[PDB]
């Protein structure tokens, strides 16, 4: 997604999953659900858009 | 060398069609593409390049 | 292994690098805490002198 | 990567320890230069050392393995007539109470450095053990070589269900000429009385 | 670019 | 020089009659040539080295070891060649067993065995037969045997 | 070379009727030895026991240094090891039968790019990232890979 | 949703929508973790949708340890990339089979008669001048490769945390309706590690759920199909290309048929057929592939029925079984071929009762339903163990197999089918073969023509096997109108399920007790108590032929009798399988319970199986409902000593009531701290739990108390009112087995220390202090009476098929023990010969003192001895109950103490060597000790009670014992066994005293379980 | 009285295939 390095965490699960475009955005998904500031939701509902 | 020169006067020649006939497809299956370009003389091509 | 010099940039650097990583651990602390259970915090290099 | 972590495994002690390792290697070096790394390659065996003797606490009835304890205990009073570094080197290896800490050393053969390569040496060595003349029991090989086709025959059949040999240059007292026109395999005592 | 940056070659003393 | 410079300025090598001859009168004594290398991040002061082989025997060893690795490697276990990380630590979790159980109603004794120069103390007499039955079962008798 | 190694130990522990795992990918090569028996009356017989068990292990071991010997390949039995809690492939530790990774080796290759490849934005983070799901892959609970 | 953000973000790249590629994360598809301990609230809103983890013993102190539990690592699939080989290179694969393997998808999702499949062939005719097919549909698009192979995910997590979690992928039912796209391996990966980093810490048991928590990514699978309008037309490149190209001829195309209106029954017929032909193929062939999980999916056990899919399976081997016997023997020595076909059935049939994803299919669901309607014995596990379950297979395929040797067989469906998971021409040549086979060689001799045409078979299966073509001679020989179903295995039954009462259980058998009281007051007085001794024999354990899982509930129930003892409802905590909670449950049928055992999962292999409930409870039949945590029991802790699961108690009786009137705690313990955290436990929760007028039972032994000072009697005793010690009829012959009963509970404790001086006028009329002969006359006395009465023929297994199985355990063949078995019901009025004789035919195939060969015999081995000593002293038992032969018993007792005297030797006679054993020289010693092995021999004296039935018995008469000799060898008599095996010698009361035993070792390998879905 | 009869290595290996002779079907 738009990346250049700095692969995502939640690729430290699963080892060889299939489909990164869905591993990338269920990461920044979590984190806006689960963030505890505003920059961090503006951020993740960028990354994946 | 024969082999490569042919393979790659195939590539100049037989790439354009190809990848016509790959996006004609109505329902796009993108794997599918990827295996019938593996899966055909162009694919001696690009192992290869 | 020698301390017979100034490592002025060596403190400098390693500031940063703490100051620089503090920021970012947010993302990792959120992640942690939502899919694992356990909260954790940041802790500099400089603790252990 | 040793420092306040979440999994509180290593301390600052045994970071000193680290150190003070880097510090007998660093003696070796400042002492005898390029020449030392006859001596630092014996890092990694003194760890193994170190690892089986911890691993043996929880199961302390077998009997020892004493060939390589006297292989290290040997090369080291022998390295020790040349540089005396290395018998401590081996004696704080042996100190250290965790495996985590060993685990780090046993990874850390290469933080020493790396010598200067004689070429020479190596290539006279090498014409050495290469053209070394051998005595050989060919019927070893023979053997061998006729398990090597026993397991190959014996696998393609199974898949197979066929024999990839000829009967028609075959004698014709074989025990081997019904089993290979009509699809069969012999029975185990058949199989003895045609050992390699 | 057309160089080395980390030790990936044997080390001799022939040069030096 | 380097493979591939060498594929796109010789000739294409046909396997079959490739092989053909190899098999019936080897190869000559220009394409016998191999150099050597020293290795890197070494700390041994002797020296060990690379193998540069030439195109001929390049292609031949690649080709063989090829189809070794594809056909006689699965027939033994034990070659983690073609294995990958999953069958590795099924393997060496299969070899643990019996290690760390607080019993000695199950008990495996590892050997770990140090061979002196395995490499260089090869010699024809010893894996000549095993190698032949190899060029049997691949149609070329008298082809493996000639390394 | 390994087949052959292999057809070696195969042949000598049918001879030996003796239970082995092997693994290996050439010059390295670990052998198991495989054993299990019964409830003991007292810790005598269980010591007996061992010592029948290293007994019949150095009994296969001779067995096959006498066949690479045979073969024209030596053994130093004073460099082999043994051990019934603790392996060694592939310089990958195997303690009480559990699999750990050498994690400073993996730190140690942080900024360090490898052949022919320049420092870059995408290149001096792929040293980093591999390095840590390689630590996470060996390790349990991958928080510290993270961090 | 990912999910769908992610499929119109690939819309609006390449301007088109895209399938195949898009795959639904676990992340939110199933979320965070929802501990159990928690109410877990999404466990009311739905149903079986989640992935179950639980930590019998938590994730703490890792890395001292492998832990006991196997691994799931992930997907079969190959990476074809190594870190450890980084100098090798990707695995690639020829042109030519990425092209060929296309063919997979000539009617998957595209069409034969378009314009696509035509190209596809035409680029084969392209890169060669080698100038349609079958069916697929149901499976996913993303699961489709030509250049490699669809991974699924791998671990990326350690074994030592893996090897201390079980998780469950059968509790998906809802979703197995539908063929939805996620991966389980994914899911069930993320489960482990999920578990893994929340429960670090933890040291006690644990279980999480994972439950699916975004909805949206389900995405249920349609079936598309592609094509194309335009023309492709690759031009010939075979003759420019033949330089590096090195170098499919026929191929069969069944039909399809009406799948849908065929019966459930056919069905389950014919996947068990193709299942079992597959399996006898690769187990023929010594694949890997035998013991994958996709031979035997657990996503059928309840969508099929049990008798179809098993007659099926039988079918399968049996024809399987048919396809190997031309390889295997000589057709010139050949005759009676069903002989060899029988043997290869059974070969088959007892290398699948040791297969793990096997037993799991049948560990629980009707194909269990139907394995229990034949008589058989309950298993005495917790969840059944592999032996356990292979037990049951292998009785249930013996009592299918018994018209087989009449000689009558033949298939219940004259038609065959096919699926796509066993689309080959490799399945399906000898598949269609072999109804042809079958006729052959079940017949009972051979002709020429057979002959002939056995070897064109032979030949013709070599030709296909091998990928070789066929002439237009074997035509006769193929099946004819053989069908094909285009759904896979485990999404072919999808059909319902149809149409419980409770067997008659009339008034079991009961015993009386012998009580002795203890009385509290302040006076402290000593402890002095005689230890007994810890003595063990299992006459009486053999007497008891009412196997249920154990003989503890004739124990139970006499205490329940002869006490006055009455409950509405209770709680048993200990037992195995719900043995005396079963009894409990059946003596009260207006009685719910709670039930509570500790979950064994050692000898237990699960494929992703969730842990069945008691096997006892199949007793009630359809009535399990009254024991109320029957169905969720493994989902919650189980140690006595964790607090919680007295708090998990207390919850239940809170949310359902029950006014609880008993409580049980029957079970074995292996050191005085677990039974002391047990005691403290049970001091401060059961105020809360029974009631003023409650009762309590706490099995413990004397040895126990007389060592411990702190023990049960010192802490539950006074907190009660009255208070015994009670030891029963139907108990061991000698042990120390005591239950402390305690009926009232007080207010208030005024009265804490017992008075042991009131003890030891009583302490020993336990057994444990009685002789030998006081506890024979006591076996006697529980011998004549009719422990069998009550119990439906559904709870036991038959004798004659008992004492055959026994037999064939013993080294004895199959034929012999089938013979030898009817032996015993011609005549059973003279028995105790025929037990002599089953001795005697026992040592004889175990060590044969008999045949002479020309190379001297290796000496015996254990489990050739053991079993010999075994038998011998099991038989020794039954015959000194029978004929009063107490020196005899003595002589067994010392035996199972010391060991049991075997003395070998090998003479050198005409012929050259023969082997020969006794029990009193100084030859080669084999003294096996059996004192780990008291059940086999009970199960002896059992099997030979349960043939008697009572029924008088006539003396010994060597006659009779050399005519049935006779029939295994001429050679054996009465006089043989005298001076070459030293059975008479032992019978005869003439042995070596001194113990030569040692301890036994073997180079076995180790077992270590672990898999690839 | 009486009954109805009355005279006038250490370690083992790891191994110690088919059944056709003990088996035998009957027919009609
Ligand atoms: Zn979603
Ligand atoms: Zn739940």
């Amino acid at each position: 997604i738009g990346g250049v390095s700095g692969m995502s965490l939640s690729r430290f699960l699963i080892r060889a999953f299939p489909d990164p475009v869905t591993e990338s955005l269920s990461f920044w998904r979590f984190i806006h659900v689960h963030a505890r500031s505003e920059h961090l939701k503006e951020m993740s509902a960028v990354f994946g858009n | 060398n024969q082999v490569i020169k042919d393979a790659t006067i195939y590539l100049y020649h037989e790439e354009d069609r190809l990848r016509s006939f790959l996006w004609s497809i109505n329902p796009l299956f993108p794997r599918f593409l990827s295996e019938f370009k593996s899966g055909t003389f162009l694919g001696v091509a690009d192992g290869l390049i | 292994m020698s301390d017979n010099h100034d490592a002025s940039q060596g403190y400098s650097f390693l500031h940063e690098v703490d100051k620089e990583a503090e920021i970012t651990f947010d993302v990792v602390e959120t992640f942690i805490r939502g899919w694992g259970n356990k909260p954790i915090e940041y802790i500099k290099k400089e603790r252990w002198t | 990567s040793m420092v306040c972590r979440i999994d509180n495994l290593f301390s600052e002690q045994d970071i000193f320890s680290l150190l003070n390792i880097y510090r007998i290697g660093d003696k070796i070096v400042e002492r005898q230069g390029n020449f030392s790394y006859d001596l630092i390659k014996m890092v990694e065996p003194i760890c193994n050392l170190k690892l089986m003797k911890l691993a043996r606490e929880s199961r302390p009835l077998v009997p020892q393995f004493p060939h390589f304890e006297n292989h290290i205990k040997t090369s080291v009073d022998e390295g020790a007539k040349i540089d005396r570094g290395i018998r401590f080197l081996h004696d704080q290896i042996m100190s250290v109470k965790t495996v985590d800490l060993t685990l780090v050393i046993y990874g850390s053969f290469r933080h020493w450095g790396h010598p200067f390569i004689d070429y020479y040496t190596g290539l006279e060595k090498l014409h050495s053990q290469v053209t070394m003349k051998k005595d050989i029991d060919v019927s070893y090989a023979k053997a061998l070589a006729s398990d090597l086709a026993r397991i190959v025959l014996f696998q393609q059949f199974n898949d197979h269900k066929k024999w990839f040999v000829n009967g028609d240059l075959l004698p014709h007292d074989h025990p081997f000429k019904s089993h290979v026109k009509e699809n069969t395999w012999p029975t185990a005592a058949q199989v003895q009385d045609f050992g390699d | 670019n057309h160089a080395d940056y980390n030790l990936n070659s044997p080390l001799i003393s022939d040069d030096i | 020089k380097k493979v591939l410079q060498t594929m796109l300025d010789t000739k294409a090598t046909n396997w079959k009659e490739f092989l053909k001859e190899i098999d019936e009168k080897g190869l000559d004594d220009d394409d016998l040539i191999i150099g050597l290398k020293g290795k890197e991040r070494e700390l041994k002061l002797a020296g060990r080295f690379f193998s540069l082989m030439s195109w001929k025997l390049r292609e031949y060893f690649v080709i063989t070891e090829y189809l070794i690795k594809t056909h006689f490697v699965p027939m033994f276990k034990g070659l983690t060649m073609a294995d990958d990380l999953t069958a590795v630590i099924k393997k060496m979790l299969d070899s643990s067993s019996g290690q760390g159980l607080k019993s000695y109603e199950a008990i495996c004794i590892a050997n770990h065995i140090d061979y002196e120069k395995w490499n260089n103390h090869q010699r024809k007499l010893s894996n000549g037969p095993v190698f032949r039955v190899m060029g049997q079962f691949l149609g070329y008798p008298s082809l493996i045997e000639r390394t | 070379w390994t087949i052959l190694n292999l057809l070696v130990i195969q042949r000598e522990a049918k001879i030996r009727n003796t239970a082995v795992k092997v693994l290996a990918q050439g010059d390295n090569q670990v052998i198991c030895t495989q054993y299990k028996t019964k409830k003991s009356r007292n810790v005598v017989e269980l010591q007996g026991a061992l010592n029948q068990m290293v007994s019949n292990n150095e009994k296969i071991m001779t067995a096959i240094k006498i066949g690479t010997g045979k073969l024209g390949l030596l053994i130093n039995d004073d460099e082999t090891m043994q051990s019934a809690d603790y392996l060694n492939y592939g310089k990958i530790p195997i303690f009480r039968g559990v699999i750990r990774g050498l994690e400073t080796k993996r730190w140690s290759r942080v900024t360090c790019v490898t052949n022919d490849q320049i420092p870059t934005c995408a290149n001096i983070m792929s040293s980093v990232s591999t390095n840590a799901l390689t630590v996470a892959h060996f390790a349990e609970n991958p928080i510290n890979a993270m961090i | 949703c990912s999910a769908t953000h992610a499929d119109t973000l690939r819309y609006k790249s390449w301007g088109r929508t895209v399938i195949g590629t898009t795959v639904p994360h676990p992340l939110e598809m199933l979320g965070p973790q929802h501990r159990k301990e928690t109410p877990c609230a999404p466990c009311n809103t739905s149903g079986f949708n989640y992935v179950s983890v639980h930590c019998p013993d938590g994730i703490h102190d890792v890395f001292s340890s492998r832990g006991p539990l196997p691994a799931y690592l992930g997907s079969k699939t190959s990476e074809s990339t190594s870190i450890l080989q980084p100098w090798e290179r990707e695995s690639k694969v020829p042109l030519i089979k990425r092209a060929t393997r296309l063919r997979d998808a000539i009617s998957w999702f595209v069409e034969p008669d378009s314009k696509l499949a035509m190209t596809i062939l035409s680029n084969i005719h392209s890169l060669t001048g080698e100038e349609h097919g079958f069916k697929r549909t149901g499976s996913a698009l993303h699961r489709f490769s030509t250049s490699r192979m669809s991974h699924g995910g791998f671990a990326s997590q350690s074994t030592a945390a893996l090897t201390r979690l079980m998780a469950t992928t059968d509790t998906m039912r809802d979703l197995g309706d539908q063929n939805f796209d996620f991966l389980f391996q994914a899911t069930l990966l993320y489960a482990q590690i999920t578990t893994t980093v929340a429960r670090d810490g933890w040291i006690t048991s644990c279980t999480d759920h994972y439950h699916i928590a975004c909805k949206s990514c389900l995405r249920p699978i349609e079936e598309i199909t592609l094509d194309s309008s335009m023309d492709y037309t690759p031009p010939d490149v075979s003759h420019v290309l033949k330089t590096w190209r090195n170098g499919e001829i026929k191929q069969i195309y069944p039909l399809e048929g009406n799948w849908k209106n065929l019966a459930p029954a056919e069905q389950s017929y014919q996947v068990g057929r193709c299942i079992g032909f597959l399996y006898g193929d690769l187990a023929y062939r010594k694949s890997t592939h035998a013991e994958d999980s996709s031979l035997f999916p657990l996503s059928i056990q309840g969508r099929i029925r049990g008798r179809g899919f098993l007659k099926g399976l039988l079918d399968g081997l049996m024809r399987a079984s048919c396809c190997q016997v031309i390889h295997r023997r000589s057709l010139a020595h050949l005759k009676r071929p069903a002989n060899a076909v029988y043997g290869g059935l059974i070969y088959l049939i007892d290398k699948l009762s040791v297969s793990p994803p096997f037993l799991s299919l049948t560990r629980s669901g009707p194909i269990r339903d139907e394995l229990e309607t034949i008589p058989h014995k309950i298993p005495t596990s917790y969840p059944t163990s592999n032996r356990d379950m292979g037990v049951i297979v292998r009785n249930y395929f013996k009592y299918q197999c018994r018209l087989i040797e009449k000689g009558k067989y033949r298939s219940h469906y004259s038609q065959l089918w096919l699926f796509s998971d066993v689309l080959s021409i490799d399945f399906i040549g000898p598949f269609s073969i072999s109804t042809t086979l079958l006729q052959i060689l079940y017949k009972p001799f051979l002709s020429g023509k057979d002959k002939n045409e056995l070897r064109e078979l032979a030949n013709l299966s070599s030709l296909l096997r091998s990928g070789e073509g066929w002439e237009d001679i074997h035509v006769k020989f193929f099946t004819k109108d053989i069908l094909l179903c285009p759904e896979e295995i485990r999404h072919a039954c999808k059909f319902g399920i149809a149409k419980m009462s409770y067997p008659p259980w009339g008034r079991e058998s009961r015993g009386t007790i012998t009580t002795i009281p203890v009385y509290y007051t302040t006076t402290p007085y000593p402890k002095m108590l005689e230890m007994p001794p810890r003595i063990q024999n299992p006459l009486l354990s053999g007497i008891r032929l009412g196997q249920l899982p154990t003989g503890a509930h004739y124990k139970i129930r006499s205490i329940l009798h002869g006490m006055g003892i009455h409950y509405r409802d209770f709680l048993s905590c200990g037992d195995g399988s719900g043995g005396m909670t079963a009894a409990l449950l059946r003596e009260n049928v207006h009685s719910r319970g709670i039930f509570n055992s500790l979950l064994e999962l050692s000898g237990s292999v699960m494929r992703g199986a969730s842990p069945e409930p008691p096997s006892a409870l199949e007793t009630l039949g359809g009535d399990k409902s009254r024991c109320v945590n029957g169905e969720t029991c493994w989902e919650y802790p189980s140690d006595l000593c964790d607090p919680r699961t007295w708090d998990y108690f207390l919850r239940l009786k809170a949310g359902l009531g029950l006014q609880i009137d008993l409580i049980v705690m029957d079970m074995e313990v292996r050191d005085s701290s677990t039974s002391l955290k047990i005691e403290t436990n049970v001091r401060n929760y059961v105020h809360r739990i029974l009631d003023e007028q409650g009762v309590l039972i706490y099995k413990t032994y004397g040895t126990y108390i007389c060592e411990s000072e702190k023990n049960a009697v010192t802490i539950l005793g006074p907190m009660f009112k009255t208070v015994d010690l009670v030891q029963t009829e139907f108990s061991s012959s000698q042990t120390s087995e005591v239950y402390m009963v305690c009926k009232g509970l007080k207010k208030l404790i005024d009265e804490p220390n017992p008075d042991w001086s009131s003890i030891n006028e009583s302490w020993k009329n336990l057994y444990a202090f009685q002789s030998s002969e006081q506890e024979f006359a006591r076996a006697k006395k529980v011998s004549t009476y009719f422990t069998l009465t009550g119990i439906p023929s559904q709870f036991i297994p038959d004798p004659f098929v008992n004492i055959e199985t026994m037999l064939q355990i013993f080294g004895v063949p199959t034929g012999v023990s089938h013979a030898a078995a009817l032996k015993s019901s011609d005549r059973p009025a003279d028995l105790l010969t025929i037990s002599l004789f089953y001795m005697a035919i026992i040592s004889y195939y175990n060590i044969n003192h008999i045949r002479v060969g020309p190379i001297p015999p290796n000496p015996p081995s254990d489990g050739i001895a053991q079993n010999v000593g075994i038998a011998i002293t099991g038989i020794s038992f039954w015959l000194s109950l029978m004929e009063k032969d107490i020196p005899l018993y003595q002589q067994c007792l010392a035996v199972i103490q010391q060991s049991f005297p075997i003395r070998w030797e090998a003479v050198s006679v005409k012929g050259g060597y023969k082997q020969k054993w006794s029990t009193r020289g100084d030859g080669l010693p084999k003294d096996t000790r059996i004192s780990d092995s008291l059940a086999p021999i009970g199960n002896w004296i059992r099997s030979l009670e349960l043939v008697r039935n009572q029924v008088r018995l006539n003396p010994f008469n060597e006659i009779l014992f050399n005519q049935l000799c006779r029939t295994v060898d001429n050679h054996l008599k009465w006089s043989n066994l005298r001076r070459n095996t030293g059975m008479i010698e032992w019978i005869n009361r003439r042995i070596s005293k001194e113990d030569r035993s040692i301890l036994m070792l073997k180079s076995d390998l180790h077992e270590e379980n672990s898999w690839r879905d | 009285t009486k009954p109805s009869y009355f005279q006038a290595e250490q370690v083992e290996g790891f191994i110690q295939d088919y059944a056709d002779e003990e088996v035998d079907v009957v027919f009609t």
